[PDB]
DNA sequence: CCCTTTTTATTCACGGCGAATACCC
DNA sequence: GGGTATTCGCCGTGAAAGGG
RNA sequence: CGUCG
RNA sequence: CGACG
């Protein structure tokens, strides 16, 4: 849950977040990559 | 004497003279920045050599030379002032000049179409200040130095710490300065294998095929050939008279009729005589000794074309048969032992199956990429490229020394890249040692440890950003196209200045310093880490690490180390000691010739020390530089023997060689124990300076040193006269025979008043001179925080008992009277830092406009009409001092925090190009502008009034020296205009912010903290505590005279505690105030001048053959009188750390004063008034204060704010946090019952957000009943278990 | 606090735990060394259905 | 495991020697910050505010109404005093504290041997607790005068440190001559007068007379009245005495551990309540005494041997004598040093003997005629005998030579330090003194943290034990037997069956019967008749050898070694011996 | 909001447990 | 045809950032 | 055990 | 997340 991982808005030329939050946006960034990649009938090396 | 000196003579008790001054103590952070920054003609050290090794570069198929030329720095706009006031980086720009040429079309070395030369400016590198200091975001930042291994190579083994078996195994790596290790390891089985940067095993034959090496080119170098002959009968080997020591009798050893060994006799050294003295060649093996051997070189034909047999094999009956039956003469093998050669070689040659080079690079290919598949060019330029190319592996002078002094190498000079016979003598040095014929070296040896100052760490970063500079333009020219534009914006100066900004910022080794003492500035500057970028970690370290090697006498302090996780790392520089060309340590020591100890000085390094012996300080001499003793004590090589006179070959220079300057402050080390003096010094390190720091009575002599040396007080650069002396400035006229021609005339020094530490305590220079005082170069102006007439004067004084007084001394506590409260000594003030930031916030900005809500009617009193708090006003916790408003109405004005009440003294006001203030910041610019009118007008009134002396004695050739007197006065006002003008421009100009904020601004609040029970007061010699009750002045005991005593300390520590030099130094402050009363007695009447200076005469001629030799008869009547009034308080007394006072000049000195020789007097009862039935200890005993107040460790929390992640408290002094029950606690409540006061302890004071609620209400009501609820934190547990592919839940 | 989500898997993946858990609970289960599970997850080698 | 917590205090020790045992100093701040919704609720109740903002804005605004409402609330209410490093549960004690004026928190000296706690910046902390039945608990078991005796053995740790012990040994000792000596007494109280007037010395060989109570009867205490030749000190010090302790107590030298035997009598003599009484008479006596005894260091305290350089200049001339043995060829140097280290320790323990003998012995006084010699009055002499603050080794180093100082790698060298603290030093011998110092710290840097690794594993191992029976009966034991390494005796047999329930009967060697039955406690007066028999070995039931399912019972474990009867059923014991287990490994 | 290519290569003490080569009957 | 002693590694505790 | 960002 | 006592 969102309560369990705080992200308080900091002020600064760079923005504070979680790690764990960034490795599940990454996790949901490849399985939209790979849910793309299946619908253009890809080969085997590329989907591997 | 100087001017400083005659004011106050302190007395010393050196019975040695010395022989070398104390040098500056900053001079290993000032010479090495100094070599970075100027410029050399050789290019060895500084940024020429950071230029040399990436300028010239060449593009491939462009022929395009982008060359060097030269470059010069640049001059800042802001000076050390204005950028601690400010808060921009103290930093220079660089400005360098390139040359881009282009050749011709088919001509490497072709002629030029143009030449484009300009100058680039690559980021801005940060200037050091006189004292040592960086100024990033203005505060003073200090880089130490970093002790680190030297580059080449070494010899480490194990104490079978591998192996279950009892031996020994060695190992040989070697270390680069930028490269990969190499390690060249033993095993219990003979074989040798190589690891490189901790990768997977390799045995040795891969290195060496690869080098292009044969086989027969292996075996010959390890081994000797030996080339057996075909003869009629009996066919023999050769003999070598030393090659047969060791092993027994095979068979009979017989030649021309006399029996030399016989079957199964030992040899003795007449059978191996006798075999040298005959020395005949013509001796017979029988056949079961050709078995034994090896293949050395494989046997080839010459007839057939055919071999025999490969390399390295077994001999066998049929081979050696063939082997004669077809005409092979030379037979070769190589020999074999046990305890002095062995067969290594032979056995790494059969544990593989690689014997050419394609397997080899194969192997190496594997080794190096195991996912990649292997291959021939690549594998190639790996190999190329791993150690035989200088710019991914290079080394410096200092790593060439060290591999040539280890392998018995004259010379001292190389070119910094390995050859293939350097790894042919690294393991020819490692076969000797496993042999028994050679000898292991050490790593906490200070001949293989380097300093890396700040000189080599900022070359550094500089070189990584060159080379990413030059690698950027390595792939932008590769594409680009050129004679486009002039080469001045395809610099980046971003990666340079990221660099250096991440350098000088976040680092390891660029910390902090606190401003707390000079001692601890120089302390600080002169600190040697073992920590840092390339070096070793702190939970990582073992036994011998934090261990102190006995070579380090003269170079490292051996009681100056930070007691707790990192000790015997963090430690100091000694006073003499110095650096080394290459980065070592090196101590002088006087030259002694046949006995006769010349006074001129040698340094000898860490190595050099072991190779000569060196005698002690601590000898006598009869005035003509011989020993007046024939046995003495030295040291050889490590250890302590007794030498005689003619062997002395070096001596020490002073007793204040081994310790720091942190450590020669204190009185009587000799009498201390090292755990006790280590304590001492640490805590001496955490001085906070007083109020009225008054100077000490038993003192060393080197507070000067640290006084003058230390950037913290006002010295004068030029001898003069004082002309106009003031709290904020002084103003010293220069003579004539230092005035220069050009030179604008007299010097202004400033002072800074109440400005802020980094340690937030409060720091200030106070004027010592008076109106017309003549004043020479290295004389002492002002004294600045800790500093008494150019003397280190960190604590007080006052009157210490050692009784126990109703046990308010019990363990360690420090019973002080109410006299030291209220002769205002121990009172500090401390300044702190309050900022107010405004950003952006949609719909309404945060500005600091009128009608704020949410205030009361007495809130306007003590703001103005925009909202800034006054100066000067007594303000408490809680507060307002700056009303911002928040339109989103929202309220985010300033508040002070509850626990500090103080007065606001200076308010600075930051504004941006955008919103500029009206009333609060233009009168600050006033008042600098006013300043700096008032300081020029000064300086120039000097000027006016002597060119109108000019112009008055002046007043065709006098004509014409009017008309250039009058247009040298034109040119001076036309210069005087555009110095107003220029300053008009530089204090008016503004600064730059971070993008997003409006303006910033600060309230400094001043408070004064006092003297309270519960404070924490220490000495020197490490007798820490605390105060428990202050006691009134009728309660304390008195003497005779009446006079309380101020503290009362605890005898109970001296049995315990191996520190007696503070009893030796309570009874000399003791002899000293009572040398300073009967001063002071000729003072409070009517005296003469011819008495008081032969008293002063007999004062400071105890005798004892002193060295301070002082000669009262060239003072005059107006100097004495001013010697007596800074003497009528005590005299001050120079005690060294091992040329010390005895103790019967101690008693001298109590018999000079009126005072009894035991030192111990009746006292009487404060509170009863009665005699005590034994003599107490009584004396003066100088005092500190530590920075561990009582204000700053209280702290409270009923109810308070709670985290997001979790509903816990939390945890600190400045945010509102509680106490942690750690699981020690929780183990110390199940050793009891304690069930509901476990319950109630992490369920309801920390979890339950429903049930505390509810407890809450339940005391407000009044009813003692809590409720079990449910932990927050287990349901969290619960949810992130979950949160797993793990499923748990609770059954009921 | 209480409420999740869920993300679904168009690729079927492996545990971690159920990896290197020293021993293997997949490799106890087949019949088969752990270099061979990591060949086969790592795409390095085929198996035979 | 470990959680922030609310309602807690954290401030800086302070002795304060006026408080007795059960209480402690808090100070008035944060008496207010802890207290603050129980000073709303007695507002409340009282019916003095109107709600519970008007009581905030009465508390915040530091007004003198709610001043003396805090002295209904901070009186019968402990708080829980903790110190940071906690390794048994003496650690976690529990305090009825004060308002005292100042932002210091003040310990007892009495239970800082069981914190140890010193004074040098030490912090602690204080928590507050809420529910009734946690400040029962607080004030029934985590009490200071209900947990006086060690959870490792039965040995008291409320003892004088340093300053009551020494002023207890300077009350009371013996002298040749001083002020009154040879006139008798009528009771204390004349030899109280007699010293507060100033008439008669306090160490003076004096006769009073004096009624001792002993309780051999059973109901009753019955009274012997006599006259002993004793000392104006322990006269006074006579009237601390309770009636149910004899003079042999007193009349001895009173050194460290004879007031732990005096505390550890009272206490299986007469109880608790007694006790906790006694102590703060002890300590209040100390420091009365200790200020009127002004004991002081300096330069003539340390004595210097006369004969010391004479030893100095015959080891010298022997080392001498041997190195030109050694060096004309007649032995080698591995024996010829092990022959300089053994001359250098004969020459140390000879200097060592010396400066005992010259310490013990340097005073005399005349009486009629002839002088005597009797034990010396030196202050350091004093605090060394005693065992207030120092060991014997301390002094050695101190006065004489301190020997050889060794070297870190494993070797030492065979020249040792000659001067001592006294005289002056060069820095040939302060530079492997700080090589040992320094090893020595790294030692225990590391070791302490080795230690508490190895407590915190040892605390989970044994976490679930619990005694949920009292008797379950077993045939198998353990055969307790004191071991013998192979020279004497190191622990007695009354130390090692004390307070343990034995297996079967044991087997008389004389006259074979029986002594003990199978199911009985062994208390302090069955081990006498242990002794007296002179048994090998006793068949005791153990720990391990139980049949308990889940935990062990009552009589399988014995005596909890804090209390006189049997363990409770219910108590964790597992946690208190990993505790004591744990607490001596630094 | 998205691909790619030339090489950032960085150092404990001690113990438990799993896996590829071997001599002998 | 077939198996555990010895050894050697892995794990437990205190290659991706730059511009338009 | 605290201070700082 | 690093430095310091
Ligand atoms: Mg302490
Ligand atoms: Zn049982």
């Amino acid at each position: 849950p969102p309560d369990l991982r705080p992200l308080v808005p900091l002020d600064g030329g760079r923005f504070a977040t979680s790690d764990l939050n960034d490795l599940y946006r990454r996790v949901i960034n490849r399985n939209n990559r790979l849910k793309r990649l299946l619908d253009l009938a890809a080969p085997d090396i590329i989907v591997r | 004497y100087s001017y400083t000196e005659k004011k106050r003579i302190r007395k010393d008790f050196g019975k040695r003279p010395q022989v070398l001054d104390v040098p500056y103590l900053l001079s290993i952070q000032l010479d090495s920045f100094q070599k970075f920054i100027e410029q050399d003609p050789e290019g060895q050290y500084g940024l020429e050599a950071a230029f040399r090794s990436v300028f010239p570069i060449q593009s491939y198929s462009g022929n395009s030379e982008l060359q060097y030329v030269s470059y010069r720095l640049g001059e800042p706009v802001f000076d050390v002032q204005e950028c601690q006031i400010r808060g921009v980086t103290y930093s220079a720009p660089l400005r360098v000049k390139l040359r881009l040429v282009i050749y011709e079309r088919e001509a490497p070395e072709g002629t030029v179409k143009d030449i484009k030369e300009q100058e680039v400016y690559m980021g801005e590198i940060p200037l050091m200040t006189d004292n040592g200091t960086f100024v990033i975001n203005g505060t003073e930042r200090v880089i130490v130095s970093q002790l680190h291994r030297s580059p080449g190579v070494f010899f480490d083994s194990d104490k079978g710490k591998t192996h279950s078996s009892g031996k020994v195994l060695y190992n040989a790596r070697i270390i680069p300065y930028r490269g990969s290790w190499l390690d060249f390891e033993f095993d219990p089985k003979d074989n040798l294998f190589v690891r490189i940067d901790r990768r997977r095993k390799l045995p040795a034959t891969i290195i060496l095929r690869a080098l292009n090496y044969t086989t027969e080119q292996i075996l010959d170098l390890f081994f000797e050939k030996v080339i057996f002959e075909i003869r009629d009968n009996k066919l023999q080997m050769e003999l070598v008279p030393e090659r047969l020591r060791g092993e027994t009798a095979s068979f009979d050893i017989e030649a021309n009729g006399k029996v030399y060994v016989e079957k199964g006799r030992r040899i003795t050294a007449r059978h191996i005589r006798q075999l040298e003295k005959d020395d005949v060649k013509l001796i017979e093996v029988p056949v079961e000794y050709i078995a034994g051997k090896v293949v050395a070189k494989d046997y080839i034909d010459e007839s057939t074309g055919e071999l025999i047999c490969a390399a390295n094999m077994e001999l066998s009956l049929d081979l050696l048969a063939k082997l004669s039956q077809s005409g092979h003469k030379r037979i070769e093998t190589l020999f074999t032992n046990d305890l002095d050669h062995g067969p290594y070689i032979s056995e790494t040659l059969r544990v593989d199956p690689t014997n050419d080079r394609l397997s080899a690079l194969v192997e190496i290919y594997r080794m190096m990429r195991p996912g990649e598949p292997p291959t021939r060019e690549a594998a190639e330029s790996l190999f190329e490229n791993l150690f035989f190319s200088e710019d991914r592996y290079d080394l410096s002078a200092v790593g060439r020394m060290k591999f040539n002094r280890s392998l018995l190498r004259e010379e001292i000079e190389g070119s910094g890249i390995l050859s293939k016979d350097d790894i042919i003598d690294v393991m020819k040095k490692l076969i000797d040692i496993r042999n028994g014929k050679g000898e292991v070296d050490d790593i906490d040896h200070l001949g293989n440890r380097r300093i890396r100052s700040v000189g080599e760490m900022a070359e550094n970063q500089f070189r990584v950003g060159l080379v990413r500079v030059e690698r950027a333009v390595k792939e932008r020219l590769s594409l680009g196209d050129l004679d486009t534009l002039m080469p001045q914006d395809m610099i980046n100066a971003k990666p340079i200045s990221a660099a250096v900004k991440e350098f000088f910022g976040s680092s390891q080794l660029s910390q902090f310093m606190d401003q707390n003492n000079p001692l601890s500035e120089i302390t600080h500057k002169r600190r040697i880490s073992a920590l840092g970028p390339g070096g070793l970690t702190r939970e990582r370290a073992g036994f011998e690490v934090r261990d102190v090697h006995p070579t380090h006498y003269g170079r490292v302090c051996p009681i100056e180390t930070p007691e707790g996780p990192n000790i015997g790392l963090i430690n100091s520089l000694s006073v003499y000691a110095q650096t080394n060309e290459y980065g070592f340590l090196e101590t002088p020591y006087r030259k002694v010739t046949d006995g006769v100890v010349t006074d001129e000085i040698h340094y000898l390094s860490a190595i050099e020390e072991g190779n000569y012996v060196i005698a002690q300080a601590n000898s006598n001499l009869d005035e003509e530089g011989h020993f007046v003793e024939d046995l003495v004590t030295c040291r050889s090589k490590g250890e302590s023997s007794l030498f005689s006179r003619d062997q002395v070959d070096y001596m020490d220079v002073s007793t204040q060689q081994v310790v720091s300057v942190g450590a020669s402050l204190i009185p009587f080390l000799e009498h201390d124990d090292a755990n006790r003096a280590l304590m001492g010094a640490n805590m001496q390190r955490q001085a906070v300076p007083t109020l009225r720091a008054d100077k000490p009575l038993v003192g060393t002599g080197m507070e000067r040193a640290v006084a003058v040396d230390s950037g913290v007080t006002a010295v004068a650069k030029r001898g003069g006269v004082v002309q106009y002396v003031d709290a904020s400035r002084i103003v010293i006229k220069v003579n004539e025979d230092e005035m220069y021609p050009g030179e604008a005339g007299i010097d202004i020094y400033n002072l800074t008043k109440y400005t802020r530490s980094n340690q937030n305590t409060c720091i200030n220079q106070m004027p010592c001179v008076s109106l017309g005082e003549p004043v020479e170069r290295g004389d002492v102006l002002a004294d600045g925080p800790s500093t008494d007439l150019g003397e280190l004067a960190l604590g007080q004084n006052m009157r210490v008992a050692f009784m126990p007084w109703n046990g308010y001394n019990f363990e360690d506590s420090i019973l002080v009277s109410e006299r030291v409260v209220q002769e205002d000594r121990f009172t500090t003030i401390h300044i702190q830092e309050l900022a107010c930031v405004s950003r952006d916030t949609k719909l309404g900005p945060e500005e600091i406009t009128a009608d704020i809500p949410n205030v009361g009617e007495a809130a306007l009193s003590k703001l103005d009409e925009s909202g800034i708090v006054y100066i000067g006003a007594e303000v408490t916790g809680g507060d307002i001092l700056v009303g911002k408003v928040t339109p989103k109405v929202k309220d985010s004005s300033l508040r002070v925090p509850n626990g500090v009440s103080g007065t606001v003294i200076d308010v600075q006001v930051f504004t941006r190009d955008g919103v500029e203030k009206d009333k609060r910041a233009l009168e600050i610019e006033e008042m600098q502008l006013k300043q700096a009118k008032k300081d020029l007008s000064e300086e120039l009134q000097i000027l006016e009034a002597g060119l109108f002396s000019r112009i008055r004695a002046v007043l065709e050739e006098k004509q014409n020296q009017l008309e250039q007197l009058a247009e040298q006065y034109d040119e001076l006002k036309h210069e005087f205009e555009k110095k107003l003008e220029a300053k008009r421009r530089k204090i008016t100009q503004g600064d730059d912010l971070a993008p997003g904020v409006l303006k910033i601004v600060k309230v400094y609040l001043a408070v004064k903290r006092r003297i309270q029970p519960g404070d924490k007061m220490a000495g020197r010699h490490g007798n820490k505590g605390v105060i428990s009750k202050i006691n009134p002045i009728e309660d304390m005991p008195y003497d005779e005279n009446g006079t309380p005593v101020d503290i009362v300390l605890n005898p109970l520590g001296v049995p315990s505690r191996m520190n007696i030099g503070q009893i030796l130094e309570t009874h000399l402050g003791m002899a000293a105030k009572g040398i300073g009363d009967k001063i002071n007695a000729m003072l409070k009447q009517q005296q003469e001048v011819a008495k008081l200076r032969e008293f002063i005469q007999r004062a400071y001629d105890l005798g004892a053959d002193v060295r301070q030799k002082v000669d009262l008869s060239t003072f005059s009547d107006e100097e004495v009188m001013r010697l007596a009034e800074n003497l009528r308080k005590g005299m001050p007394i120079a005690t060294p750390v091992f040329d010390g006072a005895k103790e019967a000049e101690i008693k001298e000195l109590l018999k000079l004063g009126d005072l009894p020789t035991s030192g111990q007097i009746r006292l009487y009862d404060g509170r009863t008034g009665e005699q005590f039935e034994r003599p107490v200890t009584v004396g003066y005993m100088y005092m500190l204060k530590l920075n561990h107040l009582v204000d700053d460790k209280m702290h409270a929390r009923s109810t308070g704010s709670y985290s997001l992640v979790t509903q816990q408290p939390l945890g600190g002094k400045a945010q509102f946090g509680g106490q942690r029950f750690g699981e020690m606690e929780v183990w110390a409540l199940e050793a009891y019952g304690a069930a509901y006061t476990l319950q109630e302890m992490l369920t309801v004071k920390s979890d339950d957000v429903n049930g505390r609620t509810k407890m809450y209400k339940n005391i407000v009501d009044g009813n003692h009943q809590m409720e079990p609820g449910m932990p927050e934190s287990f349901n969290v547990l619960l949810k992130e278990i979950r949160s797993l592919g793990i499923n748990i839940e609770l059954e009921d | 606090r209480e409420r999740m989500g869920h993300i679904e898997l168009a690729s079927p993946t492996a545990h971690i735990w159920f990896l290197k858990s020293l021993p293997s609970r997949i490799g106890l289960l087949l019949d088969m060394p752990l270099r061979d599970i990591e060949r086969v997850l790592y795409f390095e080698s085929y198996v035979v259905i | 495991l470990g959680k922030r917590v609310d309602y807690s205090g954290r401030s800086v020790i302070t002795v304060g020697p006026y408080l007795r045992l059960h209480q402690c100093g808090l100070p008035k701040k944060m008496a207010l910050e802890l207290f603050k919704p129980f000073i709303y609720g007695k507002l409340e109740l009282r019916g003095l505010a109107t709600t519970i903002k008007a009581a905030k804005k009465m508390v915040e605004r530091e007004e003198a109404v709610v001043w003396d409402i805090l002295d209904e609330v901070i009186r019968e209410h402990p708080v829980l005093l903790n110190r940071a490093p906690t390794l048994h549960r003496l650690g976690i004690q529990a305090f009825e504290p004060v308002l005292i004026e100042g932002k210091a928190i003040q310990l007892h000296p009495l239970v800082c041997a069981a914190y140890n706690a010193d004074f040098d910046g030490d912090q602690m902390a204080v928590h507050v607790p809420l529910t009734l039945e946690a400040q029962l608990e607080a004030r029934a078991l985590m009490m200071s005068t209900n947990n006086i005796l060690s959870p490792a053995n039965g040995e008291p740790i409320i003892v004088p440190s340093q300053d009551v012990v020494l002023g207890l040994y300077y009350m009371t000792r013996d002298c040749v001559n001083a002020k009154g000596e040879g006139m008798v007494l009528t009771g204390p109280k004349e030899a109280e007068r007699l010293y507060r007037s100033g008439l008669a010395s306090l160490h003076a060989r004096v006769k009073v007379r004096i009624t001792e109570y002993e309780k051999d009867a059973n109901g009753e205490l019955v009274a012997k009245t006599s006259l002993k030749d004793t000392t104006v000190g322990r006269a006074i010090l006579w009237m601390i005495v309770p009636k149910g302790l004899p003079y042999s107590i007193v009349n001895q030298a009173l050194g460290k551990k004879a007031i732990s035997k005096m505390l550890n009598t009272c206490y299986r003599i007469l109880g608790l309540k007694p006790t906790v009484i006694f102590a703060d008479q002890i300590m209040y006596t100390g420091f009365a005494y200790a200020a009127r005894s002004g004991a002081s260091v300096g330069i003539d305290d340390m004595v210097i041997p006369e004969k010391k350089h004479e030893i100095i200049s015959e080891a010298e001339a022997e080392v001498a004598e041997i190195q030109e043995q050694f060096q004309s060829g007649l032995v080698t140097a591995g024996e010829r040093y092990n022959k300089v280290i053994d001359i250098w320790a004969a020459a140390n323990d000879r200097v060592s003997k010396a400066m005992m003998d010259n310490l013990q012995t340097e005073t005399v006084i005349n009486r009629d005629g002839q002088e005597e010699k009797q034990v010396s009055f030196n202050s350091i002499y004093m605090m060394a005998d005693s065992g207030a603050r120092g060991s014997a080794a301390q002094i050695r180093q101190l006065a004489g030579m301190r020997g050889l100082m060794a070297k870190p790698d494993g070797s030492i060298i065979e020249t040792p330090i000659t001067a001592n603290f006294r005289e002056g030093l060069n820095v040939l011998q302060y530079f492997i003194s700080t090589h040992g110092a320094r090893k020595g710290l790294a030692d225990t840097a590391l070791k302490t943290a080795n230690s508490g690794y190895l407590t915190r594993r040892l605390v989970d191992v044994a976490q679930d034990l619990v005694v949920t029976e009292d008797d379950c009966g077993t045939h198998e034991g353990i055969m307790m037997t004191p071991v013998i390494e192979g020279g004497d005796v190191k622990e007695p047999l009354r130390d090692r069956v004390l307070g343990r329930v034995t297996a079967e009967d044991v087997l008389k060697p004389g006259t074979a019967d029986i002594l003990v039955p199978r199911n009985t406690l062994l208390h302090e007066q069955w081990c006498d008749l242990l002794e007296e028999n002179s048994v090998d070995a006793v068949k005791v039931r153990s720990v391990v050898s139980c049949d308990t399912d889940f935990g062990v019972c009552a009589h399988c474990y014995g005596r909890d070694l804090a209390r006189g009867h049997i363990i409770n059923k219910g108590e964790a014991i597992g946690v208190i011996a990993a505790q004591s287990i744990g607490e001596p490994g630094t």
